[PDB]
């Protein structure tokens, strides 16, 4: 059966350096070209090196210089070194295996992680969404979460521990400042709240945080 | 070098729909040994990249034969001849016959339902942020279809452009609608010196905006 499966991935300052692994199974080196391809946060797919079976190898020109791949044929594991990296390197890293003048990416690995950024481990500031009096006139409400500057990514946010699932948005995290932000939304009947409790929970592993906001509703 | 680019980005389709995707190169991609290393790849959400279609209209083993490629010279088409849910993804083409490689930006399959107008919510700032000295206003525009949307950030009347952070779902998985989340970050002092704060919405829907706000002393 055939695998690849990249390691090395993380956390990584601008200018640093970093070098990524990729263990093949099910097949030998010697008979596939190898490639690096990387997908960004915006889901664009970025072509970074390749190695074919007898050891020539091409690079883009941005990646040229910077990245260098390479092989053990022995120990069958694909390498990429990273050097002068850049806030654009962030993306998901995967090594593929091709076809000799057949097909460029026949099979990719699930991917490994690279981050560049600045960023030191940041908690989160959670904060309680609350209806202004001129939303909160119908039959149902809509609620929210805050989660602001935090740093790493993820964070894991629900609503009363989970218990509240149905009308949710948690939308996806943006980058403020080096930092992450992110909202959710939850909308209930106006007999459900503020009637009934509301909480948002907020986790973020990275600064072993987990707090708690119960969403009051506002006025003096 | 040679550039992909993929038609339409966003592909609304009804099940059982007989759809083509585009691909166009910026010129000509054929290997000098002849062939056409075009390729098409299909993302499922969660996953990494799959195989499709090689060298133009190879369909790759195990691929499903409702899949097709065909094409010429800079124009190339993926066919998939009637479409099921498990095929929703974002599709990718590349042309590998010239180096640099080279990827498309993707299309988007997605799926077709009634128009729905988004329902709009402001949020003041938080007591506890103020207290911090922060004040961020977020609105939400939910469940709104088709996707497209502008949001607009009016203070005390006047158009605000300038420091809004705005966040995009997916396509929600049971009601098939999308949200988004709009973000003005301002300053304790900053939010003190306005009373008027409105998120506008304009939907195909809508084209008179949908308005809501809220003022600093009053609701
Ligand atoms: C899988 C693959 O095999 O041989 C090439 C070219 C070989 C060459 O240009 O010298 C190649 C060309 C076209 C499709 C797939 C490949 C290659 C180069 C690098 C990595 C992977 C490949």
């Amino acid at each position: 059966e055939v695998k690849l499966v990249e390691s090395g991935g993380g956390l990584v300052k601008p200018g640093g350096s970093l070098k990524l692994s990729c263990a093949a199974s099910g097949f030998s080196f010697r008979n596939y070209g190898m490639s690096w391809v990387r997908q960004t946060p915006e889901k664009r797919l970025e072509w970074v090196a390749s190695i074919s079976y007898g050891g020539l190898i091409y690079y883009p020109d941005s990646i040229k210089g910077r990245f260098t791949i390479s092989r053990d044929i022995a120990q069958n594991i694909l390498y990429l070194q990273m050097s002068s990296l850049r806030s654009e390197d962030t993306a998901m890293y995967h090594c593929i295996r091709g076809d000799s003048f057949l097909v460029w990416f026949t099979f990719w690995g699930q991917g490994t992680l690279v981050t560049v950024s600045a960023a030191k481990t940041t908690a989160p500031s959670v904060y309680p969404l609350a209806p202004v009096c001129g939303d909160t006139t119908g039959s149902s409400v809509t609620l929210g979460c805050l989660v602001k500057g935090y740093f790493p990514e993820p964070v894991t946010l629900t609503w009363n521990s989970g218990s509240l699932s149905s009308g949710v948005h948690t939308f996806p995290a943006v980058l403020q400042s080096d930092l992450y932000t992110l909202s959710s939304s939850v909308t209930v009947t106006s007999s459900t709240w503020p009637s009934q409790s509301i909480t948002c929970n907020v986790a973020h592993p990275a600064s072993s945080t987990q707090v708690d906001k119960k969403i009051e509703p506002r006025g003096p | 070098d040679v550039l992909m680019t993929q038609t339409p980005l966003s592909l609304p389709v009804s099940l059982g729909d007989q759809v083509s995707i585009f691909c166009t190169s910026s010129q000509t991609i054929v290997h000098t040994n002849g062939n056409t290393y075009l390729e098409w790849y299909l993302q499922k959400p969660g996953q990494s990249p799959k195989l499709l279609i090689y060298k133009v209209s190879n369909r790759f083993s195990g691929v499903p034969d409702r899949f097709s490629g065909s094409g010429s010279g800079t124009d190339f088409t993926l066919k998939i001849s009637r479409v099921e849910t498990e095929d929703l993804g974002i599709y990718y083409c590349f042309q590998g016959s010239h180096f640099p490689l080279a990827f498309g930006a993707g299309t988007k399959l997605e799926l077709k339902r009634a128009d729905a107008a988004p329902t709009v919510s402001i949020f003041p700032p938080s007591s506890e942020q103020l207290t911090s000295g922060g004040a961020s206003v977020v609105c939400f525009l939910n469940n709104f279809y088709p996707k497209d949307i502008n949001v607009k950030w009016k203070i005390d009347g006047s158009e605000r452009q300038n420091g809004v952070l705005n966040s995009w779902t997916d396509q929600d998985s049971k009601d098939s609608t999308y949200s988004m989340s709009s973000t003005l970050t301002l300053t304790k002092d900053e939010y003190e010196r306005h009373n008027s704060y409105t998120c506008e919405a304009t939907h195909k829907t809508s084209t008179s905006p949908i308005v809501k706000s809220f003022n600093r002393n009053e609701c």
